[PDB]
C-alpha cells in the first residue's frame, strides 16, 4: 500500500499524462517528470516473460521508483539496476528483505536502510 | 598592503587541502583495489568446482 | 461435478491475498482468493505465459508454509492442442509446480462435450 | 445504423485521410523549403533589426498585420487576429497594413 | 564464495585506477560484475544419484555396476591460479603508494604548513 | 470471421508473402513484419532472432519512419548515422534478395541458400556497419553474406 497507493495513482495519471500529454504537445515540468517517472514506473512493472518474483523485492524495487530513485537514471538501465540491485540485496540485504518480508511492512528505518542499500546501490549502478 | 595577506592565506590552505586529499584517497582506493583483485581471482575458482560437480553427473 | 455453489453463510469474503510474483498483478490488481479475475489478452502475449509464471510463483509458496493460503493450482486447459499442451506441462513439470498442480487438459481437437464438460471438472476437483 | 451510414462516414475519412495528407506533404513540401530557403534570409532580417536592436525608436504617433492570404489549416490568422486587436487597443494612430488576406 | 570486499571496494574501486593500469581497471570493473553475477547463480553441487533404485531395476547389472566402480572411484582436481602475483605485486604497489607517496608528500605538506604560520599575516 | 481467428491458434507462424517487398524487384518478396511467429517472442525462441531482428525490423522500419521524412527531404538533412542506417537496411534488404535455382527463367541465376548463422552474422556485420563502405547492391541478388561481400569488392 505504502509504495502502490501513489504508485497506482502515479501510474494513473502517468498514465493520464501519458494519453494526454506529451507526445507531440506541451513541456509542463510537472507532467514531464510524471512522464519521466511514469515511463520509469512503466519499465518497472515491465516484467520478462518467465520472471515471478517474490513480493519484498517487488515492493522494495517499486519503492525505489516510487521514491523517484530513477528519474536521474534512463530507462533501461533501471533493469540492469533491479537485476544487480536485487541480487545484491538477496545477498546481503537479505537481512533486511527478510525483514521486511517479516513485518510484511516497510519501516523507516528500512527504508532508510533500502534507501541507501539502493542510494548506494545505485550510486554503485552508476560509478 | 591587504591584497597579499588575503592572497596568501588562501593559497596556503590551498596547497594544504590538495596535498593531504592525495594522500588520504591512495591509502582506501588502494587497500580498494587490493581486495578486489583476490576476490576477481577468487571468484571463478568456486565457480568452477562447483561447476564440475554438476557437469559429470549429468 | 455437479455440486453447488454454496451460500453467502457458507461463504466468506476474502482477506486472503494471493500472489503471482507479477508485479503488477499482485499490486495493482491485487488479488485474493476466492475472486474470480478475467484474464483477458491474446496469442502468445504470454496470454498463457501469464498464467505459468504465477503458477511459478506459488512454488515458493508450495515451497513455504501459507498451506492456509496453499495454493492448489488447476489450470483447465481448454482447447489448447496437445503440443500447445505439451509445451506448457512441461514448463511446469521442470517448474515441477506439478506437485501442487491438475493439470485438465481437454486439447483442440476434443469432442466438445468434454471440452465443455472439463472445467466442470476442473471445479470439482478444484472445490 | 448500418454499415451504409458507416461506409459513407469511412468514406469520406478516408478521403480525408487522403486529403489531409496531400495537403499535408505539399504544405510539408512548401515548408520545407520554405524554412530552408529561410536560411540567408534568417541571418538577413535578424540582420535588419541591427541597431533597432541596439536602441529602439520611439513613436508617440505603425501596426501592421503580416499572415498568409489563407489559413484554417490552422489557427494561425487567429493568433495574429489576437494580436493585432490586442495591439489595436495599446494604439496614436491605427492604420493598419495587412499583408496577408 | 570466491570474492569478497576487502577495503571498501566495488564501487570504490571502479571509480579510481593507478595511471599504470588506469585505462584497464575501466574495463576489467565491468567484467568482474559479469563473473560475480554468474559464479553467484550457479549451481554449487548436483545431487549424487540414488543408487539403490538404479543398480536393482537397470537389470543389465554387469554394465551398470562396473561404470558405477569407475564413478565411485573417480578422482576430481581444482582448476588453476594464473594471476595472483598480481596479490602480491600489490604489496608491491602498496609501498608505491604509501612510502613512495606518503613520504615525499608528507615531507611537501611539512613546508606548506611551517609557511602558514607567516601568512597569517 | 471465425475461422482464420481459430486459425491463429493453429498457426504458430505466419506468412503474409509481399507485394511491397516483390514490387521492390525483391524476390524474396517477403514483408518481415508479418513474417512472424507465434512462439517468435524472444522468451519463447529468442531474441537473436527477435532482438537482431528488432534492431533490424527497427531499423527498417525506422528506416520507414525515415523514409517518410526523406521522402519529403532527401537524405542530406538526416545524422549520418541515419544514412548509414538507411543504407544498412537496404543492404540488410538487399541481402535478402536471394537468387533462385528453381526460376532461372526468372533470375537468370542460379539460387542460393543461406546458412542461418552466416546469414545472421551477416547482419551482425552490416549492423555493425562493417560493410556500409561496399556497394550496397552488391547485397542484392546473392547467397551467403559473404557473396553479398564478394559482390561488392569485384566493384568496389
Amino acid at each position: 500500500k505504502q509504495v502502490a497507493g501513489t504508485m497506482k495513482l502515479e501510474l494513473a495519471q502517468y498514465r493520464e499524462v501519458a494519453a494526454f500529454a506529451q507526445f507531440g504537445s506541451d513541456l509542463d515540468a510537472a507532467t514531464q517528470q510524471l512522464l519521466s517517472r511514469g515511463v520509469r514506473l512503466t519499465e518497472l512493472l515491465k516484467q520478462g516473460q518467465y520472471s515471478p518474483m517474490a513480493i519484498e523485492e517487488q515492493v522494495a524495487v517499486i519503492y525505489a521508483g516510487v521514491r523517484g530513485y530513477l528519474d536521474k537514471l534512463e530507462p533501461s538501465k533501471i533493469t540492469k539496476f533491479e537485476n544487480a540491485f536485487l541480487s545484491h540485496v538477496i545477498s546481503q540485504h537479505q537481512a533486511l528483505l527478510g525483514k521486511i518480508r517479516t513485518d510484511g511492512k516497510i519501516s523507516e528505518e528500512s527504508d532508510a536502510k533500502l534507501k541507501e542499500i539502493v542510494t548506494n546501490f545505485l550510486a554503485g549502478f552508476e560509478a | 598592503q591587504l591584497e597579499e595577506v588575503k592572497q596568501a592565506s588562501i593559497k596556503q590552505i590551498q596547497d594544504a587541502i590538495d596535498m593531504e586529499k592525495s594522500q588520504q584517497a591512495l591509502v582506501q582506493k588502494r587497500h580498494y583495489l587490493f581486495d578486489v583483485q583476490r576476490n576477481n581471482i577468487a571468484m571463478a575458482l568456486e565457480v568452477t568446482y562447483r561447476e564440475r560437480l554438476h557437469r559429470v553427473y549429468r | 461435478v455437479g455440486l453447488k455453489a454454496p451460500g453467502i453463510i457458507p461463504r466468506i469474503s476474502v482477506r486472503e491475498p494471493m500472489q503471482t510474483g507479477i508485479k503488477a498483478v499482485d499490486s495493482l490488481v491485487p488479488i485474493g482468493r476466492g475472486q474470480r479475475e478475467l484474464i483477458i489478452g491474446d496469442r502468445q502475449t504470454g496470454k498463457t505465459s501469464i498464467a505459468i509464471d504465477t503458477i511459478i510463483n506459488q512454488k515458493r509458496f508450495n515451497d513455504g508454509t501459507d498451506e492456509k493460503k496453499k495454493l492448489y493450482c488447476i489450470y483447465v486447459a481448454i482447447g489448447q492442442k496437445r503440443s500447445t499442451v505439451a509445451q506448457l506441462v512441461k514448463r511446469l513439470t521442470d517448474a515441477d509446480a506439478m506437485k501442487y498442480t491438475i493439470v485438465v487438459s481437454a486439447t483442440a481437437s476434443d469432442a466438445a462435450p468434454l471440452q465443455y464438460l472439463a472445467p466442470y471438472s476442473g471445479c470439482s476437483m478444484g472445490e | 445504423a448500418t454499415l451504409k451510414d458507416i461506409t459513407r462516414r469511412l468514406k469520406s475519412i478516408k478521403n480525408i485521410q487522403k486529403i489531409t495528407k496531400s495537403m499535408k506533404m505539399v504544405a510539408a513540401a512548401k515548408y520545407a523549403r520554405a524554412e530552408r530557403e529561410l536560411k540567408p534570409a534568417r541571418v538577413y532580417g535578424v540582420g535588419s533589426l541591427a541597431l533597432y536592436e541596439k536602441a529602439d525608436i520611439k513613436t508617440p504617433e505603425l501596426i501592421i498585420g503580416v499572415s498568409s492570404d489563407r489559413g484554417l489549416c490552422g489557427a494561425i490568422h487567429s493568433s495574429v487576429a489576437k494580436q493585432m486587436k490586442s495591439e489595436a487597443a495599446n494604439l496614436k494612430e491605427v492604420k493598419i497594413i495587412g499583408v496577408g488576406d | 564464495r570466491k570474492l569478497a570486499l576487502k577495503t571498501i571496494d566495488w564501487v570504490a574501486f571502479g571509480e579510481i585506477i593507478p595511471r599504470n593500469q588506469k585505462a584497464v581497471a575501466n574495463s576489467l570493473k565491468s567484467w568482474n560484475e559479469t563473473l560475480t553475477s554468474r559464479l553467484a547463480t550457479l549451481p554449487e553441487k548436483p545431487p549424487a544419484i540414488d543408487w539403490a533404485y538404479y543398480k536393482a531395476n537397470v537389470a543389465k547389472a554387469g554394465l551398470v555396476d562396473d561404470f558405477e566402480k569407475k564413478f565411485n572411484a573417480l578422482k576430481v582436481p581444482i582448476p588453476e591460479d594464473k594471476y595472483t602475483a598480481q596479490v602480491d605485486a600489490e604489496e608491491k604497489e602498496d609501498v608505491k603508494s604509501c612510502a613512495e607517496f606518503l613520504t615525499q608528500s608528507k615531507t611537501r605538506i611539512q613546508e606548506y604548513e611551517k609557511e602558514l604560520e607567516k601568512m597569517r599575516n | 470471421d471465425p475461422a482464420p481467428a481459430t486459425t491463429f491458434a493453429h498457426l504458430d507462424a505466419t506468412t503474409v508473402l509481399s507485394r511491397a517487398i516483390a514490387e521492390l524487384g525483391i524476390y524474396p518478396a517477403v514483408d518481415p513484419l508479418d513474417s512472424t511467429s507465434r512462439i517468435m517472442d524472444p522468451n519463447i525462441v529468442g531474441s537473436e532472432h527477435y532482438d537482431v531482428a528488432r534492431g533490424v525490423q527497427k531499423i527498417l522500419q525506422d528506416y520507414k519512419s525515415l523514409q517518410d521524412i526523406i521522402a519529403i527531404l532527401g537524405m542530406d538533412e538526416l545524422s549520418e548515422e541515419d544514412k548509414l542506417t538507411v543504407s544498412r537496411a537496404r543492404k540488410i534488404q538487399r541481402f535478402l534478395s536471394q537468387p533462385f535455382q528453381v526460376a532461372e527463367v526468372f533470375t537468370g541465376h542460379l539460387g542460393k541458400l543461406v546458412p542461418l548463422k552466416e546469414t545472421i552474422k551477416g547482419f551482425q556485420q552490416i549492423l555493425a556497419g562493417e560493410y556500409d563502405h561496399l556497394p550496397e547492391q552488391a547485397f542484392y541478388m546473392v547467397g551467403p553474406i559473404e557473396e553479398a561481400v564478394a559482390k561488392a569488392d569485384k566493384l568496389a
